[PDB]
């Protein structure tokens, strides 16, 4: 008889994993002992069609820091995770004045401590995110760019002036909520090809769904 | 100080505990919410809205895609010919993965209620006949002929009389669990079936198309509820 | 004990948690405060308060710095000639960045309200004539000529009969988020533009000066308001 | 903070300790429970239901099994015979493993209360005769004869009049504590003794069976409890 588990908040609840940071000793991948992570809802699969079955959607997200190896295993080191709201200038090397600028909320953590949980606010300027904008920001490149949808960035670092002793890896996970929703519409049916855009392949446009040899067998 | 034992549990991390964590940003007063139509708060009510069922999913063919969101009935076919015919499976595959019912339903793992499959005819105003809608109870088989599927639940439909007509299928149910190959899904076994028949042939005078088309519409009906979500999907955002 | 579950967060360190700390010395007792005049309690309240706005920010030299708090009018000058021109953007570089409002707005990430300009007109008492105010809201490009932005907002200004006049900025705000070259700023687009034109030339008798100054002051209004903290500026404490 | 000290217990995992934990799935719902009949609350109800107690726990031979649920009385029998003998034991090996009463001791340390057993004579309905059932206190041994176990409590049963009798064990306590080999056991002791004997002889007219077959029926009375759960078995889930 019930229904809550249909409910938006329910439908959007849970902690996905949305970023993987690496933070190699030797190697090309972020080379400076830090990364910034621009925050991206999308960063868990499932969630952008999920999204995208609302227009406008308003909600707030609990972040979630599990660090450790590539082995899983757990060494004594000090991370900052900061979060340079939108707006704001990210680090650009591992001993930018951006660390330590106050205005940007850090959370200074230990591997061996739980993992850091805090919470990000709605953000954008606007009444509501919105995942399609059908204009342009005052045939062009600049096409359904909604920008007041900037909920912020991550920037992680091991803590120190020199190198840590130790390749880490930071999970970022995100779980929604105080969700609120407008304007449903259609579940997409073609695979998705951009991050920005619906573009989708025209040469292989596939059917919504499964087929059958003729209408009158089952 | 205050005495505690900590218990059990301390320290995890469980994805799907929604206890409350320290705001980032504790002065920030995020910007009003305005009011903006059409909000939606239960999925359910997505569910209760009727959109194409592709009974008709027949063509891949790239350029005849729209061809099955409708299915024809012409002069050609004799009375008592089977037109269409389809499962009542909103969370299988076939027809239903056109509907938004059936896609929505992919986002969870057992479900039940009531469905509405409404048949709207679009040919010629100067057409006229009648069609026989049958639905066979689940684990009844599809009838060998019109004269049986007559003696079942069904609806004489004459499409020369109303344009539109509503099958309501009483109840379907996707709640037994199967363990198949090594994969373990929660299937129906609640096919219920709708079989389209001619019960007299396709009449039209001088002048009119001799071929037409049925477009199909679902929903489910109010009774009906979804558990545990199951987030999957072929279609995710891309590298 | 009294049972227990650490949950995540636990031991963190949290540069904008707002909790509390053991006290160092539990005893001391802080001299009390006595009452000082003049106490702020909302950095708005110095937002309201006019400075200076140095429309003519353009010589550099040392020693005519201020010169760039008053802009001139004179004798020279042709009926309908533009006299100068500035946008109402309190947080960009400009001529808002000499006024403690455009400063404190350094001080934030977002913004909105109405502002307000007062034109003071310091010249001689003997001195006459009539300047054109006018406000082309933000879209609206810089007026072709006097003509133009007399169809628009405007106040016809007569320093003969009024020494001063204040211009409305209706509305402004610094909202619209821009992802520029790799550092994401959060900028106008709601310059709006304030020109000012000399209706009549500017009429003097023997042995009035044939130049004369106009100080600018501007404020925000009572409706104005900043929000997201942003600590930034390039005069920082020494080594 | 709130000040807390962590106590001694802190972090351990007791199987015993029945505790709350984080919910896996917080928003699921279980489907309902309906009303399905005949609700066990308490093992104590099926305690004082009787089952067969298998007095005859003799052959073991395979297909004479049946035979261990009824022991025979007979024409050859003397007056005065002893029938039959058994111990109220219920916790321990013998006669009541068959009895569910036995069987469910065996997840218990401890118990006491009364007992009750019924006898149903299956002879022939024109058989008769008088079977003196005797209880003979823990301590007490076994009667010589029919003639002392007479002094005792017990019953003259006449299968003649009454088809089925029920001797009542006042009562057994399983409490004294056992430390023999080097395993410690809780024992009864309290082993009173059941003697069934032959008061007259099988009396039958021609073409009645000469042996006919008595089964005994145990219980415990609702006076009966049972302490300390020990779960014990020799049956438990292969490999
Ligand atoms: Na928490
Ligand atoms: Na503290
Ligand atoms: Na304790």
């Amino acid at each position: 008889h019930s229904t809550a588990e249909t409910t938006l908040d329910s439908f959007f609840s849970r902690a996905g994993l949305v970023g993987e940071i690496d933070l190699p000793l030797k190697g090309t991948t972020n080379p400076n002992g830090y990364a910034n992570w621009d925050i991206d809802i999308t960063g868990y699969a499932q969630m952008r069609r999920k999204v995208e079955l609302f227009t406008y959607m308003r909600f707030d997200a609990e972040f979630t820091f599990v660090a450790c190896t590539p082995t899983g295993e757990v060494v004594p080191q000090l991370l900052q995770y900061m979060f340079v709201p939108p707006g704001a200038p990210k680090p650009d090397s591992r001993e930018s004045l951006a660390w330590q600028t106050a205005t940007n909320p850090s959370v200074f953590v230990k591997l061996s401590d739980p993992p850091a949980q805090v919470s990000v606010p709605f953000m954008s300027p606007a009444s509501a995110y919105q995942w399609f904008y059908d204009g342009y920001p005052t045939k062009d490149l600049e096409y359904g760019a909604m920008p007041n949808n900037m909920m912020g960035t991550f920037s992680v670092r091991t803590v120190g002036t020199s190198k840590s002793k130790y390749p880490l890896v930071v999970r970022i996970y995100m779980r929604m909520k105080h969700v609120r929703a407008w304007i449903p519409r259609p579940m997409r049916n073609q695979n998705y090809l951009f991050k920005a855009n619906p573009n989708y392949a025209g040469n292989s446009i596939k059917p919504t769904g499964a087929s059958r040899t003729a209408i009158t067998t089952l | 100080g205050f005495p505690t034992e900590l218990k059990p549990g301390t320290n995890q991390f469980l994805t799907t505990d929604d206890g409350v964590s320290a705001p980032i940003l504790p002065n920030f007063h995020p910007t009003p919410c305005i009011h903006i139509p059409g909000e939606v708060r239960n999925l359910l009510e997505l569910c209760q809205v009727e959109t194409i069922l592709e009974v008709n999913n027949v063509p891949t063919n790239a350029t005849s895609l729209m061809e099955r969101l409708r299915f024809p009935v012409s002069a050609q076919a004799g009375k008592g010919e089977l037109c269409a015919v389809f499962r009542a499976d909103p969370g299988r595959n076939g027809p239903w993965q056109s509907t938004l019912l059936g896609q929505l339903c992919g986002y969870y793992t057992q479900w039940s209620g009531s469905l509405e499959v409404t048949f709207m005819f679009t040919g010629s105003f100067m057409a006229t006949g009648k069609m026989l809608i049958a639905y066979t109870p689940p684990g009844g088989p599809l009838p060998k002929d019109r004269a049986t599927a007559m003696l079942g639940t069904h609806v004489i439909w004459d499409f020369g009389l109303q344009s539109s007509v509503t099958l309501v299928i009483p109840w379907i149910s996707n709640t037994h669990y199967r363990a198949h190959a090594r994969d373990g899904v929660f299937d129906y076994y609640t096919t219920g079936l709708v079989s389209i028949w001619y019960q007299t042939n396709y009449v039209v005078p001088i002048g009119a198309p001799n071929t037409a088309y049925i477009i199909a519409l679902a929903a489910a009906q109010k009774n009906f509820t979804m558990k545990l979500c199951k987030d999957a999907s072929d279609i995710l955002q891309t590298g």
